[PDB]
Parts: structure tokens; C-alpha cells; sequence
RNA sequence: AUGUGGACCCGCCCCUUGGGGUGUGUCCAAAGGGCUUUGCCCGCUUCCGGAUGGGCCCGCGUCCCAUCAGCUAGUUGGUGGGGUAAUGGCCCACCAAGGCGACGACGGGUAGCCGGUCUGAGAGGAUGGCCGGCCACAGGGGCACUGAGACACGGGCCCCACUCCUACGGGAGGCAGCAGUUAGGAAUCUUCCGCAAUGGGCGCAAGCCUGACGGAGCGACGCCGCUUGGAGGAAGAAGCCCUUCGGGGUGUAAACUCCUGAACCCGGGACGAAACCCCCGAGGAGGGGACUGACGGUACCGGGGUAAUAGCGCCGGCCAACUCCGUGCCAGCAGCCGCGGUAAUACGGAGGGCGCGAGCGUUACCCGGAUUCACUGGGCGUAAAGGGCGUGUAGGCGGCCUGGGGCGUCCCAUGUGAAAGACCACGGCUCAACCGUGGGGGAGCGUGGGAUACGCUCAGGCUAGACGGUGGGAGAGGGUGGUGGAAUUCCCGGAGUAGCGGUGAAAUGCGCAGAUACCGGGAGGAACGCCGAUGGCGAAGGCAGCCACCUGGUCCACCCGUGACGCUGAGGCGCGAAAGCGUGGGGAGCAAACCGGAUUAGAUACCCGGGUAGUCCACGCCCUAAACGAUGCGCGCUAGGUCUCUGGGUCUCCUGGGGGCCGAAGCUAACGCGUUAAGCGCGCCGCCUGGGGAGUACGGCCGCAAGGCUGAAACUCAAAGGAAUUGACGGGGGCCCGCACAAGCGGUGGAGCAUG
RNA sequence: GGGCAGGCGCCGAGGGUAGGGCCCGUGACUGGGGCGAAGUCGUAACAAGGUAGCUGUACCGGAAGGUGCGGCUGGAUCACCUC
RNA sequence: AAGGAGGUAAAAAUGGUAAAAAA
RNA sequence: UCCCUGGGGUGAUGAGCUCCGGGGAGCCGCAGUGAACAGGCUCUGGCGACUGUUUACCAAAAACACAGCUCUCUGCGAACUC
RNA sequence: UGAACGGCGGCCGUAACUAUAACGGUCCUAAGGUAGCGAAAUUCCUUGUCGGGUAAGUUCCGACCUGCACGAAAAGCGUAACG
């Protein structure tokens, strides 16, 4: 590229795509949704995992998770669009959150109260 | 042909410093002359001088060595370490004052030709003079 | 369409938010959201707001059922997979007998090996195309 | 009217874009009000000078797409005009043809710019909210007006939409002003106090308007400081977790003790505010007296005094911290790699502990790490990548020597770079955060002088690079005509008769209608045996009998000449295997497609019989590749040993140019390169930035077609991949060996019978 | 003297007619591609993969594959001409 | 005759068989 | 309508006469090629290549024709044909 | 010998809903219709099924493909210009 060549083109920035397309700046979406079904990550598991079609308040139809184990959701809830896929569900992207409009949290958990809903254990003992 | 007799010098040089030969041969210039000024003048090289071959004006140059170890081979060590060509005919340095380099950052020697002549790293900082930044040598 | 749904869905999100009562529970055995209430004109004019300042084209349909099924009969049939493809087959002769008992039982199935013939690998798993093949009637 | 002055007009002196003066001729002023009045305050009239802001202009810098290549006819320039504070086509006329473009025009996607700001060693990347400056809009568009100033948020007209008020004749309105309603969204507040302080508008003042401003409220949204306590307090009680029944831990932690004393009660109590004002002096300087708090009686000062909120992530490695049941590839965590498929330290629960603590995690966004678009700071032999190769345009950069130049470059002076922030220093509120003051460093362009080392500009000169002159030389180097033999099918003929053919085996196949084989002559086309090579030539793809013709490329010798004429070379140019195509001629062998045959389970294939396209001749058209040395080109440097082909020299040797191998140094991750470098350096072009999608689609250009040149994206995976080492494995090979073949001996299979 | 109104005329917002240009959404149908554990068929590539492979290309076949022309090693050893 | 290398001829009747996995 | 103005031509390089024109402003009406001659136009299938040739007396066409393609026959006493 | 007259199959089964059938079997023949086009000047059931075009579309275009009975020189397909 010896100087010359260098100066007169250019060497491009990299760029991203973000592997997130929660756009907007809006991470945080009104998951309508639709269906719930089941689904299997590669060779070593199978669950449940939602589907959460979403439509946010710009569009999409996804693929929102949840925050595990303790449901209910059954088509509303305001599945609060979050982000971060793995080796299941080709997309687990746009999490929920559970406490929004609905979910809130595992009956009775004791740690990951931060989304898992429950409020202070306070066995009033 | 040639687009820098200057650095083809320089590089002739390199061969005789990794290879341990003595001496070797560089064509006539002024400019050279004056480089290799610096470089004696420095405890770097062994000397100069204008000689000629076939015809043709040249500028010979001996150089230094130091004491041959045993142990890992008998090979001895190099004085004129490393030289490397900076102002490239692309790349124009053009030092000046509070600019230049520190070179080894205490040692070492820049080689820079100012307003007035060939000067050197501590030299021409010293002069208060500058231009551009030849080779670097340590 | 189920495009006017969910668009249905804001329209309920400003109805079911507006006033209390009702309920807009779907259905699981078939899809369609069904609306559940507490009024016959009630329900009605709801239907009538919606087509007034909502305007959906949704020709209110009849509440449809979930159906399972039965039988009434002790079969003995013949469940001989004879097919040996490339050299691993996956072969399977299957001889059962299955017999029917009241509606509100329950599902059973034996252990029922007639000395020691098929695998005790399948046990847990052949009685799964039993369960299997019986979510389609 | 009065006319110091100002305006224009024709001359004129200086000046040099429209800077100042001047001779002639005409036009222009004025506002007066108050009163302690014969004086002064406010204001007016004509101009000159500053102070202030702005207009116009240029210099310079200023996002992405080349799948944005042409753009323009008010368009480029003028004369004369219009208008503006004014130059100017911004608008009129008339007129000459120009004006911008790969230094990326035009078109489009996108963006308000900056002083600054977060990150990184830094280069840079990203960014421009409150604050300060510049711009732009007033719901959307035109529009003028007023005027010192505007195309004017709370002024005017019209049109648009939009929404309202009405007696439905008519009319009204613009929170991108300050709170506040509502839609929007995951999310961004009070429909509060005083003009007490500063500041702006007006007025002689008194004063008045100020949702400027100075304060209160709300939200852990950010940074800052602060309490939940101290101090004694057990081989350590109990409660619980664990255990091998000995205990271990939780933890001085708790309880008990004394102490101090948030919150809270009473009292006093702000700085924030001395000016404006009347008065003595003159209305000046000075001097006096007096008014002025929204917060809030909040800060804070004194005294009385109560121990008085604790969470959030984690405990598989990165990344600091484990034990116990359950759960059983189910429920499930998960940034990455994965963790669980009935003894999970990763899930869920419980003791403990790591961290952090009024905060902790989660996502989103950006910079880093990422040297992972590399300027510092990368690469193209095989992982990503040389363009199939020669031509050269511009451009890029350039050998020795002298002197001018002083453009690039260096130095000191210097204008400006406001403030604020950045740094150090001192300071203020009792620390901090936060703020007060001083001072230096600061890119950058304007102006001055000086330096001429390096690039370049200028004149002159040199021969080392480059071309030429002259003489010899090698070749399968290219276009043409021409000829020789070998050899295959074929025509005529002869002579001979039971098969040939082909193959792993055989068959289809030809044959008593006379074949295969041998001889005599004729047809035709295609490729040149040996020579001949590990060789020669060539830019590459290529070239093979020999003669002649034209003709390039190159090699050495002589130093005769020129004087840097140089290296690369984005587009453009030409070239080009084989297959393919078009228009004609020709076709011996050959041969895809196509048929028979045999083979197998199948044979649309390898093996056999026929047979076509096509392989040949000329013109043209397509232009591709493992076009492979997968290594661009030009030069210079850095060990030698050797096989060989050409150029020069008296020559068992040297030396120019090349063509195989080896191996110093060096280089590379390795194989391997190593004077034909993949080693050590300079110039220049193009190509690469995870595999896949993918050489696909799109646009655009060429083709007669089959296609080609340019060439992404979403999405999908956490790998694809290079090298070498092991080990296996093989229907690659070598070697050795055994009742394996061999060599010999007696058997099995046959019979009846025993038994498995 | 003129002036205001008025009158005609220039430009002009908006709207209307026609035809372009770019982009996006979309669309019966459709090529292709990615993803899912052992699906059904053959077995081409890697040992000469059992016909050495690889490929430019042209004709063919259920498909992977085949084959002619040419090229290329990232192909091949009793032992054949040398280093 | 040592090796290594440089170009010419040799050599496979046929083969379908999978897979979550255990360290 | 009126003001101005360009070149070909003939005659002379001009008068006249003529051809072909450019511009400026002005006048009246419903309208100015004022009447007579005089085309509606665009999108997309079907088939045929296309201009044409055919049924005088119901046809004009997708039938025939055609340039062009292959297949055949003809060694001059051609073959074909009467 | 087929740019000669001409001809250019039938029956069974097979993938993990199902549906379908690259795939194999089988009787027949001289051989079983390649590409391309296809409810067509050919499609009977049929006003076929989907999609546009419309207030409504047996007509029309596009597309689907079980072509009753397309198809290669009575040529198959495609085509700007004319009619």
C-alpha cells in the first residue's frame, strides 16, 4: 500500500450490523406476543423457551425467551424486550424480563430477584 | 539506477555490520560523506574516504567490532546495532525543535540535516536548528 | 386476518384498560382470543364500539370446542416394521394388545414383556409411540 | 428659509478598485419640553472620530455510496442597465462561446457546525445535551411592510392543511415561550416564591414589565461527603449449616456492660445588601443620613437527649471465593467455552465466604483491548489475497557536480486563538463534590526576519542508470509460400482360405456375398520418429521434419556517441490454451453426445464394437483457468561447492549473460526459500481483512448464443483453515519370516458308521 | 406638480394534466441458500477409494457424478537417461 | 552401486455398515 | 395591422420584380390552418416473419407466397416434361 | 437409411402426520416423448385451482401441470418491425 496508495485510498472503519436489532435505543419493548410451543438447543437439551413474536411499538415478530422457570404470559404481558441469544432457540434474542406488566417473577425465589420478580423475602419471622 | 543511494548505503552497511566483513564500498557523494562523518564521529564506524573503482569515484567505509565470546559460538557482537531509513521519499520528516526523537530514550543517535548542514539528536537540539530526520542509529 | 388481530389486541389494550370487568382469554385448544364476560348487550355494545371508533371486520364467530376421543373394543393387531434399509434397519415387530376402560380413568399401558423379548431400552420409549401417535386421533 | 457641514454631478491636485482635497452649479436641516426661568436638566438639528454589533468576499479545514460519470443554456464572460448600506446576473436587455469533472463533478442516503467531551500509552475512535459562540426554522409555503435593524415565535396579507367558537348568516387560534393536558415511548418533573441580588426595555427620578434571573419542590438519574456505633465481651453458650460422632463453623458475632450520642425538643440567629434615593458641595470628586430578604428563622451558634435502615450480583475457568439435599439432557443457568442424560462445587434450595454497599445487577449505546483497515502498527509460496501477460496515459517518485531560488522544510519574533473546561499553585463553604484568583504550556493560519542541510523550481556541466553506433552470435521465437519420408483408412489389382477381431474373461463386431494377413500402383488428410535435453527461444498463453521470404525479441564484445533520456505504471491498448460460435472448404486417424456389447444389485460410467460434434485450412467473435515459479516489476548490497547452454579473451583459466541442485549468514510458524531469495533496504501498481451465503442476486457495460468484467447484503455457524508430529489405517512399496507356494509323506471330501 | 384608489403587466405559493428517475413495502408463482439427531438412494473426494485427483470448458445422467478437448500437481514406483 | 532429487511405462473382482455416546 | 431587418434569384454586385425568413410592439372577435380537404390515442395477449398473392358473384385470413433451411434427383443425348 | 410414411407404454410399491415418489419391481414392445412451451387456435369434466385486473370478471393477463388428445422440420420455442 507504500504511503501513496494508502493516502489515496483509504482503509475503511470496520462497521458494525448490531447483532441486536432491538433499534430505536429501544431495548426494553412491549412484547404483545403469540404462542409459546417449546423448542431444542443443539445436541444436549430441549424446553420451552416461548417465542414471543412481540411487534414492539415499531414491529417484529422475534423470538422473546423468559426468565425461566414460573409462567403464566399466555398472550400479553408486556414481554419486556432485553437481548441475548445462545445455543437454543435460533434467535433468543430480546429477553424478558418478568414484573413489567405481568409475569413477576418465580413463586418464591431466593436469588436473582433482579429480574426473577419476588420482592424481599420477608418471612415475617 | 537507484532511488536512494543514501539508503542503499545505509543497507550496504547493515550487510557488512550482519555478515562481519570489515569493510565495504559506497559510490562518491557529498552527502554520504557527511553521514559517515557523523558515524566516525560517533566511535561507530572505522573511517572513509574517497577511492575509486574501474573509474568511477566511490567512498569505501571500514567499521567496528567488538570481542568474540565463547560458549554460544564464537560469534562476537555488532557496535553499529541497527540503522533504520525515517524520511522515505514519502514519508518527508520534518523534525524541528521540540519535535525530535530521544532515541533508545538516553543513547543511541538520531541523524537529521537542518538549516545548517548534518546534525545529530542532542546536537541539533542543542543548535536549536532542525529539518528533516534521516536514519536512526543505535 | 389475524393482522386486524393484534392491531385488536391495541384495541383491547385500550379496552381491557378502560374498563374492568370482562376478560380476554384465548382459548388453547383452538387459537382465536375469545371474549369472556359478565353481560349479553353488555358484550354487544362492546362489539358495537369496536366497530364504531375501532373499526375491526371480525365476523363474531361461535365459541369452538376442544374435542378428545375414544374407543370401545380390545384390538390385536400386528406392528411389524420388516423394513431393512442400508444394513441398520430400525426394524420393529410390535405385538400388542390394548384395552379400553370409562371416560375419566385415565391413560395406562403394561410393562408387559411375554418372557424377555423387546428391550428394556424401549420400555420408556415404545409406549411413547403409544402417546405419540395418540395426540392425532 | 439659515447653511460649519454633507450629497451628486463635469473639470482638477494627490491617490490607485469607490482613498483625501478642489473649481462650477443646485438640494437638505432643526423640536422643542420642563423649571428653582435669565441658567440648567431631557431632548432636537448638520457633519467628523471612536466605542458596539452585523452584511458582503475570499483563504483553509469540513459525512457515506463509483452499483453516484458525466454536469450546466442564467448556463461561463463582457458591455450597458435594475436594485441593495453596497461589489456582484441576484433580476432586464444585447452579445462571444464557453463554465464544473476521477484533485470525484452530478445524483442520492445522512448530518445542524464549534470552543469542547468519554475512551485509548498514543495515533486515533467516537461525540457536540445543560454551559458559550456561530446557523437555521416559526404548524407547512410564498409574501412584503414597518423600520437603525426582520423576512419578524407572543406584528400584517394570502394559500395550504388542522382544530375550534356560532343563533350555523360569520369568525378565531399556533406551549420549537413558562409550568401544566394528551398521543407517543422502556423512560425525561411543579399547573410553586421575589424582582431582595444581577441583567435587559422604557422613564429626570419615584418607578414599571420581566416564567430573564436569583430561589424552592420532585426523581438515588450523576458525582460528593455522612450515621446505623464505640469499648469490654466464651476453647466460643443456645438457634441453624456440616460431620468419620471426636468435633468444626457461624461470630465478639449476639445477649449482659459502660460510653458517646443520628433522628428528634427548647432558645438565639444569618452573610447573601449597598448601591439607586433626599441632603452639603456645582448636578463633578468627595461627605452624611435613610430604604431595601424570595428562600426561611433555612444555614448555623448554645443547651436536652434516644443506638437509632440494610441491602444487590456472585461462589465452574476467564474472575477472588465450597460444603450439604433435591432435581435427573425434565425442570433449567448461560458474555464466551458449556454445565445437567439419578452420587450437578455451573440448575433450585440452605450454612458459609468473594465482592460491592445506599446501592447491586440487566440490557441498550459508544471507545478500548482490536496491532482485528496497521500512520506509530499488518500482509499477497501453501491459512485471505498478484491483475494470464506485454503497452503506455497521467500520476507517483527519482543518479553524480557547481551556483542561483528560497516553494516545501527548520529556527527566533509575532497577531489571534474569548470565556469555560484541561495543569500546577494559592484559596472559599468546617473536607469533599463544587466553586474563587494567578500563572505557564497549546495545535493552527495571518505578518517579520533569518538558515539553505533534504525534495523540488532555475542555468550550466559529468558518466556509474537509460537509449544509440559498430562488429560478431544462439534459437522448436512469430506471419507466408514450398517440399520429404514414415504411418492409418480407402479405390483398382493380384495371391492365399478358416477365421479374425478384441479383451482380466468374453462378447457386440467383420467373415466361404471370400474377411484378418502379404505384395503392385493411385487417393487424401492429419501429426513429425530418432536427433532431443534434467536443454533452447519467448512478456505471458505457446514453439518440433527441413528450404527459402519478411521480422521482432535478446546476448557478449569496443568505449565511439548522446546526456538521466529513469522505475512503476489506476483507466484506455493489444495479446491469448483448449473447448464454444458464425460464413465457406475438408476430413485419415481420433473422438465427447448417441447405440450395441460385457460388467454389476444398478452401469445413463471405467473395459470392447461403431459413430457425430468437433480436432485442419482463411476471416471474424467470444477472453476464460491450478494462465502455476500459486512467488508483481526495476536496482543495489550479502558465503561458496557444482551440472550445463550461449557471448568475449592464447584458454588445465578467467569473465558477461542465463538455465538445474546445494547450502553461509539471514528469514520464516513450519515445510522451505537462500546472488533466478520466500534474505537486507528504496520507488511504484494492484490484490486481502472470520468460514458460508459467494463469485450468487442487483445495477451498469460487452456477447450471436453458452456467457463474461465489476460484485454486496440480510441471515446462518464459533469455527473454516496452514504447517508439521504422533498414532492408526491402505486394494502404494521395500525387507525378513512360518508346512504358505514349494519338496515329500500319510490324509479329508466319496462309503458305512460315531458325534457336534 | 403630483399623490392615494383603480387599471393593465412580471415573478410567484398552492393546485391540475402527462410522462419520466430513484428507493421502499408488497405479490399468485418460483430459483436458490442456510439451519434440525440416525430419513430414502447411490458412493464421487481423502489409501491409485478401488478409473490418480484438480479444473477451464462443452455434451450427457435420478442425483453426487460422467466424458471429449487442453491444462495443472496439490499424482503415481521394480526400476528406465542425468545430477 | 549410497542418498536425495529430475521426466518416462507399472500396479485395487466388488463393496453397503451406523452412531447420542464412555476418559 | 404597423416599425425595422437577413440571404438565394433575375437583372449588373441595383432599380424593379421574385423566392425563402427573423424580430418588436399594436388591433378585433365565441373562436384566426374561422369555411372545403383533415389522423383519436395508449396498455397487453393470439398468430403469421415482414410489402404482398387467393375464392370475378357472401370471405383477405392463422390458408398460399416469399428471402432462408435440410433432404433428394441431373456427368449432357442431362433428369424432368409434352 | 428417420430435416423418409411413420411410432414414440402399461400395472404394483416405497420418506418420520399426512400428502407426494428421486427410488426399485414388473408384463409388454421397434423404442418408449429429451429440452422448451403448456386449462393453448390444442383441456372433455371446467365457469379447473391460486393471483391480479372490477361495485361484480365463463371473458383477459400471469401462474400452477392429472397435457381427455403439446412437442421437434405436417418442426418445438422465442422474437423487435409490420398487420
Amino acid at each position: 500500500p507504500t504511503i501513496n496508495q494508502l493516502v489515496r485510498k483509504g482503509r475503511e472503519k470496520v462497521r458494525k450490523k448490531s447483532k441486536v436489532p432491538a433499534l430505536k435505543g429501544a431495548p426494553f419493548r412491549r412484547g404483545v406476543c403469540t404462542v409459546v410451543r417449546t423448542v431444542t438447543p443443539k445436541k444436549p437439551n430441549s424446553a420451552l423457551r416461548k417465542v414471543a413474536k412481540v411487534r414492539l411499538t415499531s414491529g417484529y415478530e422475534v423470538t422473546a425467551y423468559i426468565p425461566g422457570e414460573g409462567h403464566n404470559l399466555q398472550e400479553h404481558s408486556v414481554v419486556l424486550i432485553r437481548g441475548g441469544r445462545v445455543k437454543d432457540l435460533p434467535g433468543v434474542r430480546y429477553h424478558i424480563v418478568r414484573g413489567v406488566y405481568d409475569a413477576a417473577g418465580v413463586k418464591d425465589r431466593k436469588k436473582s430477584r433482579s429480574k426473577y420478580g419476588t420482592k424481599k423475602p420477608k418471612e415475617a419471622a | 539506477m537507484l532511488t536512494d543511494p543514501i539508503a542503499d548505503m545505509l543497507t550496504r552497511i547493515r550487510n557488512a555490520t550482519r555478515v562481519y566483513k570489515e569493510s565495504t564500498d559506497v559510490p562518491a557523494s557529498r552527502f554520504k560523506e557527511e553521514i559517515l562523518r557523523i558515524l566516525a564521529r560517533e566511535g561507530f564506524i572505522k573511517g572513509y574516504e574517497r577511492v575509486d573503482v574501474d573509474g568511477k569515484p566511490y567512498l569505501r567505509v571500514y567499521l567496528k567490532y567488538g570481542p568474540r565470546r565463547q560458549g554460544p559460538d564464537p560469534r562476537p557482537e555488532q557496535v553499529i546495532h541497527h540503522i533504520r531509513r525515517i524520511s522515505k521519499p514519502g514519508r518527508r520528516v520534518y523534525v524541528g525543535v521540540k519535535e525530535i526523537p530521544r532515541v533508545r530514550r538516553g543513547l543511541g543517535i538520531a541523524i537529521l540535516s537542518t538549516s545548517k548542514g548534518v546534525l545529530t539528536d542532542r546536537e541539533a537540539r542543542k543548535l536549536g536548528v532542525g529539518g528533516e530526520l534521516i536514519c536512526e542509529v543505535w | 386476518t389475524k393482522a386486524d388481530q393484534e392491531k385488536l389486541s391495541q384495541a383491547l389494550a385500550r379496552l381491557a384498560e378502560e374498563d374492568p370487568t370482562f376478560r380476554v382469554s384465548t382459548h388453547p385448544e383452538t387459537g382465536q382470543t375469545i371474549i369472556s364476560g359478565m353481560g349479553e348487550l353488555h358484550l354487544e355494545i362492546i362489539v358495537d364500539r369496536l366497530k364504531r371508533e375501532f373499526k375491526v371486520d371480525a365476523n363474531v364467530g361461535k365459541p369452538q370446542v376442544a374435542y378428545r376421543e375414544t374407543i370401545t373394543k380390545p384390538v390385536d393387531v400386528e406392528g411389524k416394521f420388516i423394513r431393512q434399509t442400508g444394513g441398520r434397519g430400525q426394524y420393529g415387530h410390535v405385538k400388542i394388545k390394548v384395552e379400553p376402560l370409562p371416560r375419566g380413568s385415565g391413560f395406562e399401558f403394561v410393562n408387559a414383556i411375554v418372557g424377555g423379548v423387546i428391550p428394556k431400552e424401549y420400555i420408556p420409549a415404545v409406549q411413547k409411540g403409544i402417546e405419540e401417535a395418540m395426540q392425532s386421533g
